[PDB]
RNA sequence: CCCCACUAUGCUUAGCCCUAAACCUCAACAGUUAAAUCAACAAAACUGCUCGCCAGAACACUACGAGCCACAGCUUAAAACUCAAA
RNA sequence: AAUAGGUUUGGUCCUAGCCUUUCUAUUAGCUCUUAGUAAGAUUACACAUGCAAGCAUCCCCGUUCCAGUGAGUUCACCCUCUAAAUCACCACGAUCAAAAGGGACAAGCAUCAAGCACGCAGCAAUGCAGCUCAAAACGCUUAGCCUAGCCACACCCCCACGGGAAACAGCAGUGAUUAACCUUUAGCAAUAAACGAAAGUUUAACUAAGCUAUACUAACCCCAGGGUUGGUCAAUUUCGUGCCAGCCACCGCGGUCACAC
């Protein structure tokens, strides 16, 4: 692809893009719908980063971790 | 190779040879190349029909999950996927999509009985 | 030789491979600048057609033309190959027949 | 043939067979021996045969010989807390040293089969790629999916060229 | 506990000691040679900061990895004399030694 | 092993730097529009063909502001996009205005305050964002109190969501797995995923700024 | 090459020069005489360990560089062209 | 170098080089039917022309990516620390990953053997004289690399304020040059990227085509060529030539019965 030094094109220097037309009924919907579902899928989002935080957490202080450290500390002495 | 920015994303990285597609769920750099170097294979997706008429789909969903998890992007193609396994809900233009091809259906299904009527 | 000499020297260095007359190359594009003969070594008698060309590496050599019969001038574009006339000493290159100005040899 | 006595102990095989993998706190390994006596026997076939054995599961543990500097041998390990381990080896044989040392600061059978399994997750059956990563390079080498094309051709249907011609 | 040098504990022959409170250590390791499979002595020199300059040119020393360097080449920091040159303890025993001998018996104090 | 130094490229990062200080383009060169064209002159950029209507017939933040005492501190600023997209009072009050003194008319600069946004109020005055777009506004002062006037109406939102199929069954599969015998469905707490509307005023100061390059 | 004469030189002193078929062409140290004793010849065949050295012939006790009280020297020491042998 | 083979001599044995037989790639000669697939300037030399970055209610964001090349070349890996970035917003967190610190990391030449400030202590002032090196410092030469990819470069002056000067090492294409030689096609339908709240828009990435025995796979009623035929090494009849013309990878052949031209 081109760079921002390179030269804009001749043949596209009068170029409007026009925006397409809109439905009502369907622009309405479509967009309750991608609220809903965006809605949804940010907390699935926050349950995962939960998950996440929480077997970090588990393996650095958890019981099982803090148990076999001190089990190896006292086969050690 | 530090990129300026950017953000892990789970997406299809394609496969195959020509007119023979297959698809790899791979977490990778945004910006890193389509096919390139990836942070791990999260899956499969053969889009063409096996000889028991089906379209397989591998997903190892604890790794999603855990890269969701860790700030991960997904794909406009890669969440449709999950939609259509339960993972996640529908996608709202799989549900529109589906609505336009019902009202395309509906107006041809008239115009062959119009011309039926006709005849 | 001892094991801590052997780990003080390392492995084997085999000698850079000489690169010969075409230098590394296949074939090397020549201009001729002059046709004639050679005398082969004993025990082989002949007069052995040969020229000398300037190839495209800017250096003159002495190349063989085999077959029966040439049409070789000064001037003259030719694609020289690798090869050494087994019974002329120096002549390591050799015309290709049916390439550039060198025609194949004539039937009979 | 291969120079040098017990020429055994320069094969892989050979260095693979040590059973002391030390635990993460092992990070320097001394070993005082003297090259004469009965009594340092045993620590000079340990020198001899097992040294290279340790050195080789445990890489980046300092390991540093010392000659005729005491009166009797003996191993130190210096832990990563600080902590010193003294051994005292003289009159034990060189078998009776491995077996000591993999009690008091090696690795269990135990913790070392956890790491294998570990590594096993690493190559995942599932994943397709080169050979030097996974099994399959692609999903065409399964049996019952669409065959490469590079082998079998496939239907004019399937193929651009026929569908743009025939919508062209 | 943490440190960002690489070498956290290491033993060495004392080799200089013209450096004002600092003691040149060079370290041996084991290295495995891949063709012959034989081990070598690879060894490396390290500036280890000696602040009471008790280090003498041939003592064996154990070194410590400072928190962060104190100077382009000092990394690491006396941290035991663990054979003095000349003056060996035998730890076994206690006593000292000269070579192979010792010098007090250790039948001395039982 | 140790780099040669780069002294021309340090000595170039720094005068590049300073020169994009000290040669920064002002609000009035960046933020010009051509009204025939529908271009702007710094740039020779055409406006994206949505804006052209607006920006013949609405005014700058701006415009309104250089003609009121004290450039308007105090005073309700709404835009045109707000009136048209909510039936709520959408509107900023303004506390500190930066004027583009280079501006012939003024018309040009910055300005902060508190947003009120759907009848809420925020906490706190902030920079506003758009200012230089012709959608802006002037309340009357004989108008603020009923443009101002506002109700809340009953936060009656959904609170829990069911979680998708197979997510569904793999936590129910799961819980029995375990042990536990509860029948409670899973469900999506949504109540801590406030959605706010797409054209809700981002924050200004996190905002970028085109860099000199006057065509 | 044979005969005669005579000089540098062979000697002493004080400094240099640093070479030899300086070869008993057989490295130092430790050990063996049993096994397969061993291409040939030479001065029987081997083991452990270490250092030095070698890898077709010729070019070459050479060229160049470097060092040296050496200035037609010594030490270290290549390559190109050539052959299918030596 | 192997299961090895040919060749030193009047002859034998030993040693030894060279070559033969195997498998790839490029180029050349002669020859060539189809289909599918993969791959595809000799040149960091110079480039005509077209296109390769937009999006969007203005602000911004993007054009720092992708794509290209291999000139230069121990910036690529591990650890410590810690920015920017993602997780809407905080995340005392995770992920990702710079700068900085520690460690590790190509080849040849030692006829490159010494480098010449290359160290340490001290709050500072300043003091000490050290630091690297035959376990190869210092130096010269060669080379992209350890390939799910990575590093480096982006006309040159290592850099790019400035200067020389006016840039295809983006796609297609051209000139010169080399033994080395792909179309000045189509489409954003799929995937990826940019932007947008979104329907969507853009993209010479990419996708689907074009060209070429360079390779792989399969096939064809008709359609086979190329090279060899003294030994190594599978395989020659009759003539012509007469140490001439010519031939061989090695040993050799040709001086009138040449299985070697
Ligand atoms: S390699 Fe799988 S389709 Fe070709
Ligand atoms: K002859
Ligand atoms: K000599
Ligand atoms: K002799
Ligand atoms: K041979
Ligand atoms: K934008
Ligand atoms: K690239
Ligand atoms: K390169
Ligand atoms: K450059
Ligand atoms: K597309
Ligand atoms: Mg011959
Ligand atoms: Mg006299
Ligand atoms: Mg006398
Ligand atoms: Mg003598
Ligand atoms: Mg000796
Ligand atoms: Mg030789
Ligand atoms: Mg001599
Ligand atoms: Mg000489
Ligand atoms: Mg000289
Ligand atoms: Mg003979
Ligand atoms: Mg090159
Ligand atoms: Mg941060
Ligand atoms: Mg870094
Ligand atoms: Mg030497
Ligand atoms: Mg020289
Ligand atoms: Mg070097
Ligand atoms: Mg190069
Ligand atoms: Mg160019
Ligand atoms: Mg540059
Ligand atoms: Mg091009
Ligand atoms: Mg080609
Ligand atoms: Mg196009
Ligand atoms: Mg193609
Ligand atoms: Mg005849
Ligand atoms: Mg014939």
């Amino acid at each position: 692809r081109k760079t921002r030094h390179d030269p804009l094109a001749k043949s596209k220097i009068e170029r409007v893009n026009m925006p397409p037309a809109v439905d009502p009924a369907e622009f309405f919907v479509l967009m309750e719908r991608y609220q809903h579902y965006r809605q949804t899928v940010r907390a699935l989002r926050m349950e995962f980063v939960s998950e996440v935080q929480r077997k970090v957490h588990e393996a650095r202080a958890g019981v099982l971790a803090e148990r076999k450290a001190l089990k190896d500390a006292a086969e050690h002495r | 190779k530090a990129y300026r920015g950017g953000h892990l994303t789970i997406r299809l990285a394609l496969g195959g040879c020509t007119n023979r597609p297959f698809y790899r769920i791979v977490a990778a750099h945004n910006k890193c190349p389509r096919d390139g170097r990836f942070v791990e294979q999260l899956g499969s997706y053969d889009p063409l029909p096996n000889s028991h008429g089906e379209k397989l789909v591998a997903l190892n969903l604890d790794r999603i999950r855990h890269w969701i998890g860790c700030g991960a992007h997904l794909s406009k193609p890669m969440e449709k996927l999950l939609g259509l396994a339960g993972f996640f809900p529908l996608h709202p233009m799989m549900i529109t999509n589906a609505e336009r091809l019902r009202r395309k259906r509906a107006r041809e299904v008239l115009l062959a009985s119009q011309k039926t009527d006709a005849e | 030789a001892t094991l801590n000499q052997m780990h003080r020297l390392g492995p084997p260095k085999r000698p850079p491979r000489k690169l010969g007359p075409t230098e590394g190359r296949p074939q090397l594009k020549g201009v001729v600048l002059c046709t004639f003969t050679r005398k082969p070594k004993k025990p082989n008698s002949a007069n052995r057609k040969c020229c000398r060309v300037r190839l495209s590496t800017g250096r003159e050599a002495v190349c063989f033309i085999p077959g029966e019969g040439h049409t070789l001038q000064e001037h003259q574009i030719v694609l020289v190959e690798g090869g050494r006339t087994q019974d002329l000493p120096g002549v390591k290159l050799t015309v290709v027949r049916g390439k550039y100005d060198c025609g194949h040899v004539q039937k009979k | 043939p291969m120079k040098g006595r017990f020429p055994i102990r320069r094969t892989l095989q050979y260095l693979s067979q040590g059973n002391v993998v030390f635990k993460d706190s092992v990070k320097v390994m001394t070993v005082n021996y003297n090259t004469h006596g009965e009594l340092g026997e045993g620590a000079r076939k340990f020198v001899f045969f097992n040294i290279p054995q340790i050195q080789y599961k445990n890489p980046w543990v300092q390991i540093m010989m010392f000659k005729n500097m005491t009166p009797s041998p003996f191993l130190r390990f210096y832990l990563d807390s600080g902590e010193q381990v003294l051994v005292d080896v003289e009159t034990k044989s060189n078998k009776e040293i491995m077996e000591h040392i993999r009690k008091i600061l090696g690795k269990n059978e135990e913790t070392l089969r956890e790491e294998e399994e570990e590594k096993k997750q690493l190559s995942h059956p599932a994943n397709f790629g080169p050979r030097k990563y996974c099994l399959r390079e692609c999903i065409c080498e399964v049996e019952g999916q669409v065959p490469c094309p590079s082998l079998v051709p496939l239907p004019k249907e399937m193929r651009g060229k026929y569908k743009a011609a025939l919508k062209a | 506990v943490r440190s960002s040098v690489h070498a956290r504990w290491i033993v060495g022959k004392v080799i200089g000691t013209k450096m004002q409170k600092t003691a040149k250590v060079r370290v041996t390791r084991l290295v495995l040679d891949p063709y012959l499979l034989k081990y070598f002595n690879k060894r490396k020199t390290y500036f280890a900061h000696d602040a009471l300059q008790q280090c003498t040119v041939g003592d064996i020393v154990l070194l410590r990895a400072l928190p962060v360097p104190r100077a382009k080449h000092v990394k690491h920091e006396l941290a035991e004399i663990v054979f003095k040159v000349g003056k060996v303890i035998d730890p076994v025993t206690g006593k000292p030694c000269a070579g192979t001998t010792y010098l007090e018996s250790p039948l001395s104090s039982e | 092993k140790k780099v040669r130094p780069r002294l021309i490229a340090e000595l170039a990062r720094r005068v590049r730097a300073l020169r994009e200080q000290l040669n920064r383009p002002r609000d009035s060169q960046l933020y010009a529009v051509d009204y025939e064209t529908l271009t702007r002159p710094f740039s020779g950029r055409r406006l994206p063909v949505r804006a052209w209507a607006d920006v013949r017939r609405e005014s700058r933040l701006l415009q309104l502001l250089g003609r009121l005492p004290l450039f308007g501190l105090g005073r309700l600023v709404t835009r045109k996009s707000w009136l048209w997209q909510h039936d709520e009072p959408c509107y900023w009050r303004l506390t500190r205005v930066r004027p583009d003194y280079t501006a012939q008319n003024l018309d040009h600069g910055k300005a902060w305050g508190i947003l009120t946004f759907k009848g809420k109020t925020e906490s706190e005055a902030r920079e506003i964002e758009h200012v230089m777009y012709h959608d802006w506004r002037l309340v009357p002062k004989h108008e603020e109190e009923a443009f101002t006037a506002f109700t809340p109406a009953p936060e009656d939102s959904l609170a829990s969501v069911p979680y998708p199929p197979l997510l569904r069954a793999m936590i129910i599969a799961e819980r029995q797995k375990n042990g536990d015998t509860s029948t409670e469905e899973p469900m999506l707490n949504v109540q801590r995923i406030r959605m706010e509307p797409w054209d809700y005023p981002a924050k200004q100061e996190d905002k970028g700024r085109a860099k000199g390059t006057p065509v």
